[PDB]
């Protein structure tokens, strides 16, 4: 039903 | 001056949901330097602005990261994408017109419009009196609108001469049964 | 990389100055949504789609804090590295086949953005148009440059001029594209 975002991941 | 950053995520999918290959960019103005790659299963730097970044990201969230391949990627092709993108269908419209006016053994060139279709799977082809020109046919590359339709144009050379019938011939998937559009001199 | 489909779920663009930002949703090269900023709102392009599935905006937002973030942490590591500047590239052409009297829609595509920030607008007979008028967000490109559309609706006549005018800080002069009913 609720699609998916492929998560942006932060740095350091 | 401008500075910026850009994060683009692609879920290549081949033959359903079988060979799926999830990947992820890090971009900085127009440069990558980050990247995960589900062939390769692990962060890799690209450039130097990356080099301090790798080790990080890989002990951070690698378990979250391969897990999306499946809560992402597959999970929104056979849960959201199965339903729309992937059952979208749009017949073309199929025009045909001559170049210039029309004459009686004056060289012309019919242009077949097929328009506002999609997928963009399609096949066009040109018949005099029945037959398969092979010849002086030519076509524009596939042309995408950019709102879900694409366009192709599909060009014959050719001599308008009395008693002769010109077909364009178009198969889609959005079509039970091919289109053919008839001109005549 | 060759596939039979391809899926962008969470394309984060963050630019400065002006904390200008960018999330969206692609399969296939079309743009499947973008989520308003400002409102808070995942705006889809095929409204039907909306009915058969969903997105939380708040994933964007989120998503875009994350592109503040890393904006200004990858701008020091760079040492200030500033965005080159393209000259961007527009082609006009209709939707379908032009036909006196019969509505139609003319697209001006814009292709090699970057940055992606531009000014894409029509003058008909000369004169600013606004009214039936509607654009793209930016696609991304291989070279990670961007591509953008922009849609004109209007009745071809005879007698009658359009152009597509962009802006870039990529151009000295504002490109005009030209067109009209041949
Ligand atoms: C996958 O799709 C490609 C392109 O349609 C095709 O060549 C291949 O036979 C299909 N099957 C495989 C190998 O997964
Ligand atoms: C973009 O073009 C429009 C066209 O009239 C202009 O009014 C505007 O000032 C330009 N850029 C902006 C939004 O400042
Ligand atoms: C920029 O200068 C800093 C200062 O030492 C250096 O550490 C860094 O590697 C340089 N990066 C680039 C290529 O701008």
């Amino acid at each position: 039903s609720r699609g998916g975002a492929s998560q942006y991941r932060p740095s350091q | 001056r401008h500075f910026v950053v850009q994060f683009q995520p692609f879920c290549y999918f081949t033959n359903g949901t079988q060979r799926i290959r999830y990947v992820t960019r890090y971009i900085y103005n127009r440069e990558e330097y980050l990247r995960f790659d589900s062939d390769v299963g692990e962060y890799r730097a690209v450039t130097e602005l990356g080099r301090p970044d790798a080790e990080y990201y890989n002990k951070q969230y690698l378990e979250r990261t391969r897990a999306e391949l499946d809560t992402v990627c597959r999970y929104n092709y056979e849960e959201t994408e199965v339903p729309t993108s992937l059952r979208r269908l749009e017949q073309p419209n199929v025009v045909i017109s001559l170049s210039r006016t029309e004459a009686l053994n004056h060289h012309n060139t019919l242009v077949c419009s097929v328009t506002d279709f999609y997928p963009a799977k399609i096949k066009v082809r040109w018949f005099r009196n029945g037959q398969e020109e092979t010849v002086g046919v030519s076509s524009t590359q596939l042309i995408r609108n950019g709102d879900w339709t694409f366009q192709v144009l599909v060009m014959l050379e050719m001599t308008p001469r009395r008693g002769e019938v010109y077909t364009c011939h178009v198969e889609h998937p959005s079509l039970k049964s091919p289109i053919t559009v008839e001109w005549r001199a | 990389i060759e596939a039979d489909h391809v899926g962008s779920y969470g394309i984060v663009v963050y630019q400065s100055p002006g904390d200008i930002g960018q999330y969206t949703f692609e399969f296939d090269g079309d743009e499947l949504f973008y989520v308003d900023l400002d409102k808070k709102e995942t705006i889809w392009m095929l409204p039907e789609f909306a009915q058969l599935r969903s997105f939380d905006p708040q994933g964007g937002l989120q998503n875009i804090a994350t592109g503040k973030h890393n904006l200004g942490v990858l701008t020091k590591r760079s040492n200030s590295t500033p965005a080159t500047n393209e000259a961007p590239q527009a082609t006009v052409f209709p939707k379908s086949p032009v036909l006196l009297g019969q509505p139609n829609t003319l697209i001006c595509f814009v292709d090699n953005i970057f940055p992606p920030v531009i000014n894409i607008t029509w003058l008909r007979n000369s004169k600013s148009v606004a009214d039936g008028v509607y654009e793209t967000s930016f696609f991304v490109n291989r070279d990670y440059s961007f591509h953008k559309l922009s849609y004109l609706t209007f009745i071809p006549s005879d007698d009658d001029i359009y152009d597509c005018k962009v802006e870039h800080w990529g151009l000295e002069e504002p490109v005009l594209k030209h067109w009209e009913p041949e």
